[PDB]
């Protein structure tokens, strides 16, 4: 109502003034974090069946 | 074996828990899980003390009803705490035995019937079914017989309506009872292709077969269940 | 966001809800009161009062019509473009999403 | 011969239509099993249409049928094959299969007990699995008993039980212990689905509700009790065009109007 | 958590006495309990066991038909049906907590013990305040098992009373972090970093693989 | 101030604008994708009554919990599937869980509205519950464990709250939401997490200072399930729309939009694999869809389910996803 609308700018206002980057930007930091770690995800390349737990 | 001896006690702890478990699985499948869902101003804040103590916190919610009748377990499960938006709290019911849907026939509904309109239209609790329970009869009769003053300019179909075929009552209040039985069946058997049917019945606060009343119609869906696994009904 | 933003007795009152920031044709878009749905493209539309104010849509203009002719005294209150969420399904479900 | 061998309740010849009731066993257990065979290629293959345990104990009575329907078939070819152990390895084998199936009639009928009639409590741990030692365990218990005596070499035309008394008190007194218990839920599964429909298709319905009862708890197994009389020979000629076409009946109820089963054939 | 012990010791030679473990303060029921041995002139041998229920009762060869063991799960406490209570059957009887699970602490709890007089993997080790030492216990067999850990325990012992574990390389919640242990499936040392008044005591490394558990003499720090 | 705080939520939908240069999708169009990848379920969790509400991964990557709606929380040991604890619990419908980092606690969050922390490295061998955190006036949708004795929780009340184990009480209410908080995650440096909610708008929030940091939307329907991408500073929400989003932290965007048009149920579950390129929801047409989360491709089907797919969890080693549907089983993927 008022009271409820009273407190919704001062929970938007902090939204407003806030760093947002380049959304290019920010997904190259996205496509960065997942082809400089890549090798250590065992979903994207399957980890073999000795060395990975599930097996048999 | 080719498993350790920490690994050989850690099946042999696995499976005294599955026996736990088959254990647990006769009390869960042995025991109906009911839903109940009564509005504000209708009568599950009774029906709920009438079940129970006809047969056996401050914010919980969920209060559990663990009645029994002619020895087979239930739980009655009205939601207490939770806050008007059903959307997501009543997909968790969807392996309940039944909906125990309690209605203010008394008061003017709509709010009643587009509740129940979700409940049935809805993706996870289609295939359970609501056993309808109208509530406070004893007031519905005095809105209609007794009273006269809370006549049905609500509902513009009441005009174009009669007691088709049903069971000392007055025949404005049975016409009246066995409308508000209608407005929720013209609701129900709409969208409900056999898989899951609405069981409705007239209840109040001396009723004392409320509890008997869910059990001959909660038979009534665990036999139409396993008849539909026969795709004999 | 999901934004609906909505627009003496007897006089024909039609209100045009703008629905922006979803798909508005997969969703039965209802009408709440605060003193009745449609479905996807029409073609099932339910009341609850059933003669007086009919509930048009037009999701090529992304938009929910309702259009009250012969609304009462009581009629004249608060009006809420609602919005059943859970998409091609009939779910509608302090009233205050 | 004909398909009422196993269910004769009177060893007396037929055998100038006994050519015409072979003709319509053997072009019914060729139908059936290539039906109900396919029953079971789309039950076991698909976990979603056994999940239910009517549909469980139908898998248990579908190989039951599916076996006694073949090694009726192979009995002709276990009757070619004239070594006295080849005939015996069918006068168990199709004994053994009458009783499973039988049992599996039964079971049927334990189940709509059950799930059907004492509507609560019915969850007995390792239900299906406590079926199968019942379905197949207890005519095994049975067959056991009746490869003891060797009265008169238990075999042999195709190759069944020749015997008097061990035929009566080991097929035909347990088959009609378990007809008894088929028939008495299935006139209870008609009288609950009477309360729960309560002139086509609403007698047709009540006929494939119906239709589709008689051949899962084996109503028409119960013919020759009706066959024993003199008069109408008609019923073992019913006899080999239901009771073989068992395979198809349940083939085209229980799994072409299920209508799960038409969402897992589709991909 | 007490594990305390109602049997009774002075035992005549062949004699049958029921050893009993009277469990308390945890779910006896979800634990499988043991029985370890300790020899007055001697160190820490195993006796017996049964997992939670009654699956898996194993026994050491010396006691595999002379002793038995038989839990009372509603009566809350365990039995140890002796017979023939003969030479080498007199012992410090400790009735062991211990749970088995993926990350599990085993024998973790240690019954007081009832001293009982009369009238495979061959594990050990050497007998031997602020600095660190070494225990470094040997194996009969390799202990990596190719799915876990080494499945090696490391029980201190205060010289007065119960043993209690500390590593079961992993370190026990009871014992503090100043023990630490490592190994390679054959050779393993327990690496005190700074012993004190409670460390003193002899200490003891059981194997759990081949489930005859041996300990060893262990390094009785003086 | 409804029509005064429009502009102001305008002002975000537009500084939103002024960073949107180009999209992930075509960013992205330029990397080759993980393709169509089988992934078989390893072990079948079977031992469960009901529906798998939720599960939760241990930071041990092998530790199992999930919550099914029969009043049992049930510890796995998902390499070997033995079952490392079952835990009968008060609430019989619990709606999720959570395994602490530390392994010694478990929290069932039920629609009863009680997070009952279940302590299972006690000296007792029974999982007592430590604290049954009482509050929060809704169904506890989703509950992540900062620490041993801290827990967020979220609720359907339309507002968050950081718990106190220890205490019992909620030292931070996050109360920013105006609709019922369906799901929560924890960023990976646990000073934020984010809050996916039935008012169709995901919000990042500051675990210690409490405050909504930024408030993600663009779902059509109600955020069903969130995770973090593993980075920290991007996350992808799954909502009933049957449109995962990943929005970018620090961004204020949704970067991919997983929309494949002949998916039209519910997402009511997300997990990132360890790279965060693999994005495997659990929708609600009891499968799974393993989305290249760069690509923006389909890339994996996960269809061990009969009903609908409740909760994946990929590990902390990123090693095997866990999956709980609405039958008993749990089946875990690689």
């Amino acid at each position: 109502s008022i009271a409820q609308a009273r407190k919704l700018v001062e929970q938007l206002k902090m939204e407003a003034n806030i760093d947002r980057i380049k959304v290019s930007k920010a997904a190259a930091d996205l496509m960065a974090y997942c082809e400089a770690h890549a090798k250590e995800d065992p979903l994207l390349t399957p980890v073999p069946a000795s060395e990975n737990p599930f097996r048999e | 074996c080719t498993l350790s001896a920490e690994d050989k006690a850690a099946v042999e702890r696995s499976k005294m828990i599955e026996k736990q478990l088959q254990k647990d699985k006769q009390v869960y499948r042995a025991t109906h899980r009911l839903l109940l869902l009564g509005a504000d101003n209708s009568g599950k804040s009774t029906i709920v003390k009438q079940m129970r103590i006809y047969h056996v916190v401050k914010t919980s919610g969920i209060f559990e009803t663990k009645f029994q009748v002619d020895k087979v377990n239930f739980h009655m499960f009205d939601v207490g705490a939770q806050r008007d938006e059903r959307r997501k709290w009543i997909q968790c019911f969807n392996d309940v035995t039944a909906i125990i849907f309690v209605v203010d026939s008394s008061d003017y509904l709509q709010e009643a019937l587009n509740d129940f309109k979700s409940i049935w239209n809805n993706r996870w609790l289609r295939t359970i079914s609501v056993i309808l329970f109208l509530n406070k009869q004893d007031l519905l009769a005095e809105k209609v017989l007794a009273g006269k003053s809370k006549i049905e300019d609500y509902f513009p179909e009441f005009a174009r309506y009669t007691t088709p075929e049903d069971a000392g009552e007055d025949p404005r209040v049975t016409r009246a009872k066995y409308f508000i039985r209608d407005e929720f069946l013209r609701i129900s058997t709409a969208s409900g292709d056999g898989r899951h049917y609405c069981y409705p019945h007239f209840t109040c606060s001396v009723d004392t077969e409320n509890a008997r009343r869910i059990f001959n119609d909660c038979r009534d869906i665990i036999q139409r269940m396993h008849l539909r696994q026969y795709e004999l009904l | 966001q999901v934004q609906l933003q909505e627009s003496q007795p007897g006089g024909s009152l039609r209100l045009s809800c703008a629905a922006s920031g979803f798909t508005f044709s997969n969703y039965k878009m209802n009408w709440v009161r605060q003193a009745s749905d449609i479905s996807q493209s029409g073609a099932s539309i339910s009341y609850t009062v059933k003669g007086r104010f009919t509930i048009s849509r037009d999701n090529a203009k992304n938009t929910l019509y309702l259009q009250m002719n012969s609304l009462k005294p009581e009629d004249t209150a608060v009006y809420y473009c609602a919005r059943c969420p859970a998409p091609f399904t009939r779910d509608c479900f302090t009233y205050a999403y | 011969t004909h398909f009422g061998v196993l269910m004769d309740l009177s060893r007396s010849t037929v055998s100038v239509n006994e050519q015409i009731l072979a003709l319509i066993t053997y072009t019914g257990c060729g139908i059936s099993s290539i039906f109900l065979g396919v029953a079971v290629v789309t039950y076991i293959a698909f976990h979603k249409l056994r999940k239910d345990y009517p549909a469980k104990i139908l898998i248990n009575l579908c190989t039951a049928l599916l076996m006694l329907n073949l090694v009726f078939l192979i009995n002709s070819w276990l009757s070619s094959f004239q070594k006295v152990g080849v005939c015996i390895t069918a006068a168990v084998a199709l004994h053994y299969f009458l009783l499973v199936s039988f049992t599996w009639m039964g079971l049927e009928a334990v189940h709509m007990y059950l799930a059907l009639v004492k509507v609560f409590n019915i969850y007995i741990p390792n239900y299906i699995l406590k079926f199968c030692l019942v379905g197949w365990g207890i005519p095994a218990i049975m067959v056991a008993i009746t490869v003891s005596v060797k009265k008169d070499l238990y075999g042999t035309p195709f190759c069944w039980i020749k015997d008097d008394s061990i035929f009566y008190i080991s097929v035909v007194a347990y088959f009609c212990l378990i007809f008894l218990m088929n028939l008495s839920m299935f006139c209870t599964v008609l009288v609950q689905l009477n309360s729960v429909k309560s002139r086509r298709k609403m007698i047709l319905h009540d006929l494939k509700g119906t239709m589709s009862l008689t051949f899962l708890l084996g109503l028409t197994w119960g013919f020759a009790f009706f066959a024993w009389g003199p008069m109408r020979n008609f019923f073992l000629y019913l006899f080999a065009i239901f009771n073989t076409l068992q395979g198809f009946f349940i083939f085209v109820f229980h799994c072409v109007m299920k209508e799960s089963v038409r969402e897992q054939w589709q991909i | 958590v007490q594990l305390v012990e109602s049997g009774g010791g002075l035992v005549q030679p062949g004699g049958s006495r029921k050893l009993s473990c009277s469990a308390s303060g945890f779910a006896f029921s979800s634990f499988g309990m043991h029985w370890v041995r300790q020899a007055p002139e001697k160190g820490l041998e195993w006796v017996a066991y049964i997992s939670s229920g009654s699956g898996t009762i194993y026994y050491a060869d010396t006691v595999k038909g002379r002793f038995t063991i038989s839990r009372d799960d509603p009566k809350n406490t365990l039995f140890l049906q002796m017979t023939s209570l003969r030479s080498e059957d007199t012992a410090m009887y400790y009735c062991v907590r211990s749970i088995y699970y993926y990350g599990s602490s085993p024998f973790d709890f240690w019954g007081q013990g009832t001293t009982l007089t009369v009238s495979d993997i061959v594990m050990t080790q050497a007998t031997s305040p602020g600095e660190s030492v070494s225990i470094s216990c040997r194996s009969s067999k390799s202990l990596l098992h190719s799915n876990g850990n080494t499945y090696l325990y490391w029980f201190l012992q205060r010289p007065g009373q119960s043993p209690q574990l500390l590593i079961y390389s992993n370190l026990a919640s009871g014992v503090p972090d100043r023990f630490s242990g490592s190994g390679s499936g054959t050779a393993f040392t327990l690496t005190i970093s700074r012993l004190e008044a409670e460390d003193v005591g002899v200490y003891y490394c059981m194997q759990h693989l081949e489930y005859p558990l041996t300990f060893g003499a262990g390094t009785k720090l003086e | 101030l409804r029509q005064e705080a429009e502009q102001l939520k305008n002002q975000i939908r537009d500084a939103r604008k002024a960073c949107a240069d180009a999209t992930l999708s075509q960013i992205t169009n330029n990397i080759d994708p993980v393709g169509r990848i089988q992934m078989r379920t390893r072990r079948t969790l079977r031992g469960h009554l009901a529906k798998i509400y939720a599960m939760h991964w241990g930071t041990d990557s092998r530790l199992l919990v999930s919550a099914s709606q029969d009043g049992k929380l049930i510890i796995w040991d998902s390499y070997t599937t033995n079952k490392v604890h079952a835990i009968p619990l008060r609430s019989s419908w619990v709606m999720t869980c959570a395994y602490a980092p530390s392994g010694n606690y478990v929290a069932c969050g039920g629609l009863d509205n009680i997070c009952s922390i279940y302590n299972l490295k006690t000296r007792e061998g029974n999982v007592r519950v430590s604290r049954e955190l009482a509050g929060h006036t809704g169904y506890l949708s989703c509950c992540r464990f900062l620490d041993d004795n801290q827990i967020v929780t979220s609720s359907g009340d339309t507002t968050c709250a950081l718990w106190d184990i220890e205490t019992g009480q909620q030292t931070t209410t996050f109360t920013g939401h105006t609709g019922d908080v369906m799901s929560l995650s924890l960023a990976p440096d646990t000073r934020l997490f984010v809050s996916g909610a039935c008012d169709a708008s995901a919000k990042l929030w500051d675990v210690r200072e409490g405050m909504c940091r930024q408030t993600f939307t663009g779902h059509e329907s109600d955020i069903n399930a969130i995770c973090f991408f593993p980075n920290g500073n991007a996350f992808a929400t799954g909502s009933d729309d049957a449109t995962c989003r990943l929005f970018d932290l620090r961004a204020d965007q949704e970067l991919m939009t997983y929309s494949h048009d002949n998916i039209i149920c519910g997402i009511t579950s997300v997990s990132f694999s360890k790279s965060g390129r693999l994005l495997l929801a659990g929708y609600d047409d009891f499968n799974c869809n393993v989305w290249d989360a760069l690509k923006a491709d389909r890339a994996g089907v996960l269809a061990g389910h009969d009903n609908r797919v409740s909760c994946l969890g990929v590990t902390d080693d990123g090693m095997a996803v866990a999956t709980g549907s609405w039958d008993s089983f749990l089946k875990i993927w690689n």
